């Protein structure tokens, strides 16, 4: 038994951290939360503070107000009936307006109505997010790179939801909310436009995904294997190279013959999954607005 | 059509971004040397990139990448072959000597700060309000080498302030005197510490530290790196 | 040649097979005993496979692609030309990533650290196993297993799947494919949270992990922190895959009918199978 430093043989707790005040305006940040030995085995225990602020606030109400709207037509088509919510969670949904409504708001509640509204909370609570995002980083006096990889995912999101939907003229493009119909939508999404594997910016999104699975693995394993040397502590690793880093970049170097820099390998990190939904997002973007059919785009390339 | 230009661009874009990625990936080590110390003929087909400052934070200066590159250190190895591209032997005991599995690179002989500007890291005893609070404490437990020999018994613990997290053990030795172990790599059990790289006659050869309730980066190199090093030098005295 | 700070770990041992005999570099390159092995089956499999190319006929490397026995052969050999070559590009295929992780090894002790990045690489190893080798055998054929070309593979992936109605409902893939993506986003908070502390905002000094645990914290109401994250990156990573595995060593074995269907255990528990109302009733 040599150890492997997957779990924490010893937890230890102190006074709670209380975080630093750079610009952050100290009214808006919760007290602490509580304290998790069952999360401390793995990383932090500590619960809180959480900050939340206007923007956040907005967040989180339409965010919940998304949610409910969903949950309501759901509880709803169980004909208010608990036994029946519990057995078809997974098989109800909450469907866009029919083609015939194009992109008008007209569709009556009961069959689309409710699909806007849920949308348009989601939408601000995504964006309201995002914002968000980005103000926690200046507070801080951080760099903004959180908030420039999250408008990737939000990208393939857009595009799904709003953007492809408005250029192919309606709504009934767009994700029905249900954990079933969401599959099923995807499933009928590749087959109609001729099978998604023929579109070559859907080859580009797998290859970030596994790619990302492929980083991941080595970088946290890099990392778990040289902290027997502090390796972890990768922002004093980057200031002053210490034998972690060292030792870190000559296994990647004697192994495939280059390698990475500890922050250079943040850098690898950042844009192996950033591409996953910036790649992804084209792809489903062109789709029918350009291309009907990927398998016969492929068959001349143009 | 747009689709095949979009696809042409990006890979356009991709080529550009992976040229970027494997530059910035040249701001340390380079540029390639001989075994010698000399600057290499062939330096790869990336150029440097013009190079960038980071500020430090607590009047502890800067640092440019790329810059003169330099082990700031005696190196004891020897060659063991006529040409490139073969082990170097260690002239001396490599464990002592600082090379191989051994080796610590020369950090800042400074502790690590928290963000408020305190030591990163102090023995619990100096640490106000932290105690364990999960899993066998360690302190009183005796620590056992490879060879299943006592090297001394464990009398606290170091511990990241701001992580929140357990960093070494303090061991006190036969002497009298204290050493820091790693806690990656001892393991914590029932009524005692094991300790698998050393064997108990290597323990007092751990590098010291100067003072008794801080360590620097430089320090903390040269112990991971010692005790990492055991691994594969003290295997004769591993049962 | 070398890293500025190479030479001092360029040392002799570590290896595992052979005394000293294999024991250096080319260029970057470390070479095991392992190297040799993953050389020569790497080598031999490109060869084979090359001839395989010929064999079939082309030699551009959007079409070459090598087949598994038909289904007729069982488990048993076939000629080269109707599948045997396949039978033996995926023993080398097998030699090589066994050998690479093993040189991994190998490198790992010359440089005294631990040996994650090999045990993580072995869970990859064990997918591919899975598809190419366990899955097949479980299932009475080579022919079950997927060929080897660029294109056709993916053609694979489709009958298999469709051979299911819509793969979704496996529900070991549906777990498989949460990690995949949960991954991608602790990727990108884990590359942006580091630079964005040490490349803040311009003029401004780098910020620290309490920094990193501050953002989050105010982010979201917690932060894993710079061990977790680490830990927590490996383990999706890792679990991801072995979902993978999972999802497809059933598959064909243990349950062969519509995923779809599957779900019926569920509808038809007897406290609410009959009771009318909502989309199963
Ligand atoms: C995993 C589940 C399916 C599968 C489903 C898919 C799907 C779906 C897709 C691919 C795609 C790819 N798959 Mg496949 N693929 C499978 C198993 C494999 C195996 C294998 C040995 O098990 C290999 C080597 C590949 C390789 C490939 C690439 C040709 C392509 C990019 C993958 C990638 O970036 O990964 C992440 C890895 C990295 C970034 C590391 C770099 C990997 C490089 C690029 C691998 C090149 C391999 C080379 C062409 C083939 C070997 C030739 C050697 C000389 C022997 N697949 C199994 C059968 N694969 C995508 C594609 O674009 O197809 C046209 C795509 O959409
Ligand atoms: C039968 C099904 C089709 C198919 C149809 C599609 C379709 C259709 C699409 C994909 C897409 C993708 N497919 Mg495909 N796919 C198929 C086969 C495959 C196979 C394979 C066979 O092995 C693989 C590996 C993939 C893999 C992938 C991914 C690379 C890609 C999605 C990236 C992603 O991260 O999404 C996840 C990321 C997001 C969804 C963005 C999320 C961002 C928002 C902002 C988050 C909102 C959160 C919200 C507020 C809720 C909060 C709750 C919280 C707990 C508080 N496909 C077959 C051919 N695939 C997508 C794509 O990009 O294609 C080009 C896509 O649209
Ligand atoms: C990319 C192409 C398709 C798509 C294809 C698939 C496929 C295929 C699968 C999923 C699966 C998931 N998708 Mg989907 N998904 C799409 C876009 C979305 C969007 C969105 C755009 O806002 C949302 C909110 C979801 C939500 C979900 C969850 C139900 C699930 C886990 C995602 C995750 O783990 O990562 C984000 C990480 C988090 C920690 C947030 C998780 C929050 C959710 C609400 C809780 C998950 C557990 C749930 C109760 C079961 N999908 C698009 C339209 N998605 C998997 C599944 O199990 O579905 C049944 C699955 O196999
Ligand atoms: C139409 C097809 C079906 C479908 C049918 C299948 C089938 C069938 C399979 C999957 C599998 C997968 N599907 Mg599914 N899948 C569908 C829809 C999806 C969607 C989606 C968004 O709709 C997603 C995200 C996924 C995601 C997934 C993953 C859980 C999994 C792929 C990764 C994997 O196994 O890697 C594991 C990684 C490997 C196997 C790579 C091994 C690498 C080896 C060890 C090293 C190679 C080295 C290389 C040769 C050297 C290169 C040389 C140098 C680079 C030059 N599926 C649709 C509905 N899916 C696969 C799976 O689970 O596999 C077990 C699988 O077989
Ligand atoms: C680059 C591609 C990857 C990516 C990146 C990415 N995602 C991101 C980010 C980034 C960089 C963020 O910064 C942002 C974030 O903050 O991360 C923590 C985020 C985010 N990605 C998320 C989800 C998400 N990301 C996904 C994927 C991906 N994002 C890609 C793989 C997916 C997929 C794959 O499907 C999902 C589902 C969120 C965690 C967050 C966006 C937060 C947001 O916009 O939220 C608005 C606020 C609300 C909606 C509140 C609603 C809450 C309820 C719906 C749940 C109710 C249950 C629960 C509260 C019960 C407990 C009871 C209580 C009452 C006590
Ligand atoms: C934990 C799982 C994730 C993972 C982890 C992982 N992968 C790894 C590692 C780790 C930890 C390494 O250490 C190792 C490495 O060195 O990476 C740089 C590696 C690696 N994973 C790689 C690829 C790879 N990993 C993949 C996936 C994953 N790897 C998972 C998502 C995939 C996917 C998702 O498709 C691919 C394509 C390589 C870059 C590298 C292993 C290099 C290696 O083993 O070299 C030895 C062999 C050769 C050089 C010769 C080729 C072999 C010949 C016999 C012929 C070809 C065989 C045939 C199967 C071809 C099929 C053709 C295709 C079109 C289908
Ligand atoms: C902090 O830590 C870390 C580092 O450093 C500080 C690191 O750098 C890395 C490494 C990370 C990167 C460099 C980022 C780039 C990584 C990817 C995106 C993965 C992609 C991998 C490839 C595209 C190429 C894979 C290359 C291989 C497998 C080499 C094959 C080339 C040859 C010519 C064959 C090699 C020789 C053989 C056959 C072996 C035996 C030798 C003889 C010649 C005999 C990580 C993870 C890390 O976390
Ligand atoms: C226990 O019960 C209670 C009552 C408490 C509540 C329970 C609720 C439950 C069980 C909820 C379950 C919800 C589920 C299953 C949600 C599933 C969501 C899924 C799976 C996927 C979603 C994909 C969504 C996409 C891709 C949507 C994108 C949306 C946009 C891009 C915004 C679109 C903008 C529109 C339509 C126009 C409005 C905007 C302007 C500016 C006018
Ligand atoms: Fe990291």
């Amino acid at each position: 038994a040599e150890y492997q430093n997957i779990f924490s043989q010893v937890q230890v707790r102190g006074p709670a951290d209380l975080g630093m005040t750079e610009d952050v305006n100290l009214a808006n940040r919760s007290g602490v939360g509580p304290f998790s030995t069952l999360l401390g085995w793995f990383g932090n225990a500590q619960l809180g503070p959480i900050y939340l602020g206007s923007l956040g606030v907005l967040s989180l109400f339409s965010g919940l107000m998304w949610f409910f709207t969903i949950g309501i037509w759901f509880w709803y088509q169980a004909g208010w009936n608990p036994a029946v919510f519990l057995r078809d969670l997974f098989f109800f949904s909450l469907e866009p307006p029919a083609p015939e409504y194009g992109l008008s708001f007209a569709a009556p509640l009961k069959e689309g109505g409710l699909w806007l509204i849920a949308s348009f909370f989601m939408f601000v609570a995504v964006w309201s997010w995002w914002g968000r995002t980005y103000l926690r980083a200046q507070a801080l006096g951080m760099g903004k790179h959180t908030a420039w990889a999250f408008l990737s995912a939000i990208w393939l999101w857009m595009v799904l939801g709003f953007i492809r939907p408005i250029l192919m003229g309606s709504w009934s493009e767009a994700v029905p909310y249900g954990i079933f119909s969401h599959l099923d939508w995807t499933n009928n999404f590749s087959l109609v436009h001729g099978n998604l594997f023929y579109n070559p910016f859907h080859g580009l999104s797998i290859a970030f995904l596994y790619g990302s699975a492929l980083l991941f693995a080595m970088h946290g394993a890099t990392i778990l294997a040289v902290s027997r040397f502090g390796g972890e502590r990768e922002l004093e690793q980057i200031a002053d190279r210490g034998t972690a880093a060292e030792r870190a970049a000559l296994f990647w170097r004697w192994t495939m013959g280059f390698n990475a820099t500890m922050e250079g390998q943040h850098r690898w990190a950042i844009w192996m999954a950033v591409l996953v939904t910036l790649t992804g997002g084209i792809g489903i973007l062109l789709s029918g607005t350009v291309v009907d059919n990927w398998y016969v785009w492929g068959q001349n390339h143009g | 059509d747009l689709a095949s230009l979009a696809i042409y661009s990006f890979w356009i874009f991709l080529a550009g971004l992976i040229y970027y990625l494997q530059t910035e990936n040249m701001r340390e080590g380079y540029p390639l040397e001989n075994e010698d110390g000399t600057p290499a003929a062939n330096q790869g087909p990336f150029p440097l990139p013009k190079p960038k400052t980071f500020i430090l934070p607590h009047g502890r200066g800067t640092l440019t990448v790329p810059g003169p590159e330099s082990e700031d250190r005696p190196i004891a190895l020897a060659r063991t072959a006529v040409s490139e591209g073969f082990p170097h032997a260690p002239t001396g005991d490599p464990m002592k000597d600082g090379v191989g599995p051994a080796s610590w690179v020369a950090r800042r002989d400074l502790p690590e700060l928290d963000g408020h500007g305190h030591n990163k890291i102090k023995p619990m005893k100096a640490a106000a309000g932290f105690h364990v609070s999960a899993g066998k404490n360690p302190i009183g437990l005796p620590v056992r080498g490879c060879d299943l020999e006592i090297a001394g018994k464990v009398v606290d613990i170091w511990v990241d302030i701001p992580e929140q997290m357990a960093r070494f053990l303090e061991v006190e030795l036969k002497d009298g005197s204290t050493r820091l172990l790693p806690m990656q790599m001892v393991k914590v059990q029932s009524n005692r510490v094991h300790v698998n790289a050393l064997s108990s006659d290597l323990f007092a050869g751990i590098p010291t530290i100067k003072s008794p309730t801080e360590v620097t980066l430089l320090e903390e190199d040269k112990i991971c790196g010692y005790v990492a090093g055991g691994l594969m030098y003290a295997a004769p005295k591993r049962k | 040649a070398l890293l500025s700070f190479e030479r001092k770990y360029r040392v002799p041992g570590g290896t595992l097979v052979g005394g000293n005999l294999f024991d250096f570099w080319v260029g970057p390159f470390y070479v095991g005993f392992f190297g040799v092995a993953t050389f020569f089956f790497a080598a031999l499999g490109i060869i084979l496979i090359a001839w395989s190319a010929v064999l079939q006929g082309t030699w551009n490397p959007q079409l070459i692609s090598v087949y598994p026995p038909a289904l007729e052969y069982g488990l048993g050999g076939a000629p080269l030309a109707k599948g045997g070559l396949w039978q033996i590009i995926t023993i080398c295929a097998t030699g090589a990533f066994v050998s690479w992780a093993l040189r991994e090894v190998e490198i790992c002790r010359k440089l005294g650290i631990g040996y994650h990045i090999p045990f993580a690489f072995a869970f990859a190893i064990l997918a591919y196993l899975t598809l190419v080798l366990f899955r097949p055998v479980m299932m009475g054929a080579w022919g079950y297993a997927f060929p080897y070309g660029i294109w056709t593979h993916l053609d694979w992936v489709s009958n298999t799947g469709y051979t299911y109605g819509n793969f979704h409902y496996n529900p070991a893939h549906m777990i498989a494919i949460s990690f995949f993506f949960t991954n991608a986003l602790a990727l990108a908070l884990h590359g942006a949270l580091v630079l964005s502390a040490a490349n803040p905002e311009k003029g401004k000094e780098m910020r620290t992990p309490d920094h990193e645990d501050t953002f989050f914290r105010d982010l979201v109401g917690y932060s894993i922190g710079t061990l977790g994250i680490h830990r927590l990156g490996l383990l999706l990573s890792l679990s991801a895959v072995f979902f993978s595995a999972l999802c497809m060593i059933i598959t064909g074995t243990i349950w062969f009918d519509q995923w779809v269907d599957w779900w019926q255990w569920w509808v038809k528990l007897p406290w609410w199978a009959n009771i009318p109302g909502g989309i199963n009733g």
